[PDB]
RNA sequence: GGUUAAGCGACUAAGCGUACACGGUGGAUGCCCUGGCAGUCAGAGGCGAUGAAGGACGUGCUAAUCUGCGAUAAGCGUCGG
RNA sequence: CCCGGCGAGGGGAGUGAAAAAGAACCUGAAACCGUGUACGUACAAGCAGUGGGAGCACGCUUAGGCGUGUGACUGCGUACC
RNA sequence: AGGACCGAACCGACUAAUGUUGAAAAAUUAGCGGAUGACUUGUGGCUGGGGGUGAAAGGCCAAUCAAACCGGGAGAUAGCU
RNA sequence: CGAAGGUGUGCUGUGAGGCAUGCUGGAGGUAUCAGAAGUGCGAAUGCUGACAUAAGUAACGAUAAAGCGGGUGAAAAGCCCGCUCGCCGGAAGACCAAGGGUUCCUGUCCAACGUUAAUCGGGGCAGGGUGAGUCGACCCCUAAGGCGAGGCCGAAAGGCGU
């Protein structure tokens, strides 16, 4: 029962080369290089599903700090005052409100200040 | 330079020719082997 | 002496970016015969400025 | 460097250069128009025109100098009996170089070099 | 109307012929014939023959004119390589490739 | 509106990249078997001085090679199909 | 029939179901080499991706922060055995 | 007279440079040694692998030599990579 | 009324994968459940073929040397003719042996071969060409040496030798 590999091997290599579209040079053309490129891309994507959550919170916090300091308070005191006021709004929403509704964020700041007062 | 092959047809045929092969039991077995392999040219000869 | 890595398609074409040929910018036109010719060269028919300079 | 130096080497030794321009000068005088490479034609001016200059004064010494420079007495005769008189009033410029394109075998820039009054 | 001519299996590397083919791409046909006449390359002899044939093809088979014809597409592909053996010092053999090329010119009016 | 100033600023691609389309090179893949592999059942188990095995040369309306043949030379006779 | 050198090669015409089956001939992958189009790229430093992400181009939809391609800028990041 | 002297052919190969993917798997160029002899050369012949031959270098025995080449034992064995 | 295969797309599964379908292709394919394996490759300085890179780079093989005119031709530095030039000349000339074997001559062709072009060629195709009593071989004679009737010797093969 002699088994030839051509059909399965072509399909196995095509699957990798399709995943490598857009990559520079041999990384999009050459299986040996493309397989390594696609694996490392998956390793990075796994890693960056985690870093994406760190990076966005880093961005949300930076915008809250900017908006808060424009309303006379640092991020750290603002987060504390909101905890003392039992506000459970998270960083993704506070940062969206800081940009898109600057009057509502100012109201959140005077609530935070009131709780520290 | 003088290279190793210096052709002489007399010496070619006395060393490796048909009758030189047929002269000995072991040369006759050379021809047998080359017949068994199906050699077109059994010997050097001509 | 020799390369430690295969240069790419790209670096090859960058080196060949100065290999393009220059087309002859314009051809001159003889006053007498109308022939196009290389400037300061005679025509195929043997004319030059307006003179037939070659026997044939 | 080559500052202020004249003479094309033409990838030859001196002796080949002298021999060939002697042959080329004779061939130009004989036929009055020759096709050659452009740098060889430009150097032939510096060989043929002093000959025609010398041939304006017919004297046994001058025919012998020309023979020394040509080694062909058909050329001496034509120089001294035809070209000397024809160019007796011309103050130089006995030759004309006509650029004529490029040679098939080597793409050498080619030129015709004429005597200026061929009148075939 | 797109009219095609090709020199297939031309004895020249595609790199060499591409130098010439890049001179006449997108040009009026009479202009291209002038450029090729005064381009000192063996490839310009090969490309001119193809362009001349495409022109005649366009007349004889595909219409008329000449003056409205432009070199719309011109490319040179690599053809099969002839493999030869160049001996080098110390019994070392070197397989030299004698590259060939397919030249194609597409002349067109519209 | 004009000038001047001061900010900011697209449009370049010699060439290169990625993607797509169309091609070239190349001859994988699939499909195919006049060829091979392994067996089973039966046969025949030797050829040769009545000149073998194997060859050389020749042989055609034939220039070559292959096959066949051997100066009766891709064939002769005879008996059968 | 036409270009071509009474070439090679090609374009037509015709044969054929098919010539994108034309003898370099079934299918015709990949590396590799090209043409064309879109986007990017000439103040920019590193495994060349990944996460984020404008702009541009291109197809949808009926507004709808959807698809495709490209990818400035930016976080992270020194291949495989 | 001469294993005499100088020196071409001829036989060699002391030095240098070139060459080192060479023009050449040992050469070229300039010089160098022998050059009537223990010389050199043609044609043929003999010596065969633990054997030959060796004015002896383990040298040479078909670009292979502290045991040639070819085929076989043979898919030696490989606690190693 | 379009099989395998090739090439895209879309969907789908935790994964190896699967399903559908456009295009190409033009005749095979195969559910299911079982069964058997030359059953899966990226590496082995792996093997074979193809194709890259360096790179249009080094090099084009003695530094005896070319120049012009004419001719032929699609095209001429290289072919033919001619005039000069230069090189060898105890050879780089001439006649052979050895070896090779048609490379000889003529016509014709220029794909490949020729380190370039080629109209030229020891290249391709075709045709022609080698004439012996005296040259040489064969032949007669032998050398070294070889084979060797019988023979002597030797497990066999064989060895030596008249
Ligand atoms: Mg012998
Ligand atoms: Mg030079
Ligand atoms: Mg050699
Ligand atoms: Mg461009
Ligand atoms: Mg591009
Ligand atoms: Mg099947
Ligand atoms: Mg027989
Ligand atoms: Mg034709
Ligand atoms: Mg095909
Ligand atoms: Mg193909
Ligand atoms: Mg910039
Ligand atoms: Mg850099
Ligand atoms: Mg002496
Ligand atoms: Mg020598
Ligand atoms: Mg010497
Ligand atoms: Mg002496
Ligand atoms: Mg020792
Ligand atoms: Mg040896
Ligand atoms: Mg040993
Ligand atoms: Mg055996
Ligand atoms: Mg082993
Ligand atoms: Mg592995
Ligand atoms: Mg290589
Ligand atoms: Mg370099
Ligand atoms: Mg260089
Ligand atoms: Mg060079
Ligand atoms: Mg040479
Ligand atoms: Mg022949
Ligand atoms: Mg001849
Ligand atoms: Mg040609
Ligand atoms: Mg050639
Ligand atoms: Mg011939
Ligand atoms: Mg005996
Ligand atoms: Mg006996």
């Amino acid at each position: 029962a002699r088994v030839k590999r051509g059909v399965i091997a072509r399909a196995r290599h095509k699957k990798i080369l399709k995943q490598a579209k857009g990559y520079y040079g041999a990384r999009s053309r050459v299986y040996r290089v493309a397989f390594q490129a696609v694996i490392k891309a998956g390793q990075y994507a796994y890693r960056d599903r985690r870093q994406r959550k760190r990076q966005f919170r880093q961005l949300w916090i930076a915008r809250i700090n900017a908006a808060a300091r424009q309303n006379g308070i640092s991020y750290s005191k603002f987060i504390n005052g909101l905890k003392k006021a039992s506000v459970e709004i998270d960083r993704k929403i506070l940062a969206d409100i800081a940009v898109f509704d600057k009057v509502a964020f100012t109201a959140l700041v005077e609530k935070a200040k009131a709780a520290l007062a | 330079m003088k290279r190793t092959f210096q052709p002489s047809v007399l010496k070619r045929n006395r060393s490796h020719g048909f009758r030189a092969r047929m002269a000995t039991k072991n040369g006759r077995q050379v021809l047998a082997r080359r017949r068994a392999k199906g050699r077109a040219r059994l010997t050097v000869s001509k | 002496a020799v390369q430690q890595n295969k240069p790419t398609r790209s670096k090859r074409g960058m080196r060949r970016s100065h290999d393009a040929l220059t087309a002859v910018t314009s051809l001159s036109v003889d006053k007498t015969s109308g022939e196009k010719h290389l400037r300061h060269h005679i025509t195929a028919d043997g004319y030059y400025r307006g003179r037939k300079v070659i026997a044939k | 460097m080559r500052h202020r130096k004249s003479g094309r080497q033409l990838n030859r030794n001196s002796s080949h250069r002298q021999a060939m321009f002697r042959n080329m000068a004779g061939s130009l005088v004989r036929h009055e128009i020759i096709k050659t490479t452009l740098p060889k034609a430009k150097e032939l001016r510096r060989v043929v025109e002093p000959l025609i200059t010398l041939a304006k004064t017919d004297s046994v010494a001058n025919r012998r100098l020309a023979f020394a420079r040509t080694r062909d007495n058909e050329i001496v005769a034509k120089l001294f009996n035809e070209l000397g008189p024809r160019f007796a009033s011309r103050a130089g410029g006995y030759t004309r170089i006509l650029k004529c394109g490029f040679r098939a075998g080597d793409n050498a820039p080619m030129a015709y070099i004429e005597l200026v009054d061929r009148s075939e | 109307m797109e009219t095609i001519a090709k020199h297939r299996h031309a004895r020249s590397s595609a790199q060499k012929v591409r130098l010439v083919a890049d001179l006449i791409r997108g040009k009026k046909v009479s202009q291209a014939l002038d450029i090729l006449t005064y381009t000192n390359k063996k490839a310009a002899v090969l490309v001119k023959k193809v362009l001349e044939s495409a022109i005649a093809n366009a007349e004889h088979n595909d219409g008329a004119d000449i003056d409205d014809l432009k070199v719309t597409k011109i490319f040179v592909d690599e053809g099969p390589s002839m493999k030869r053996i160049m001996p080098r010092a110390k019994g070392r053999a070197d397989r030299i490739l004698k590259r060939t090329s397919h030249i194609t010119v597409v002349v067109s009016d519209r």
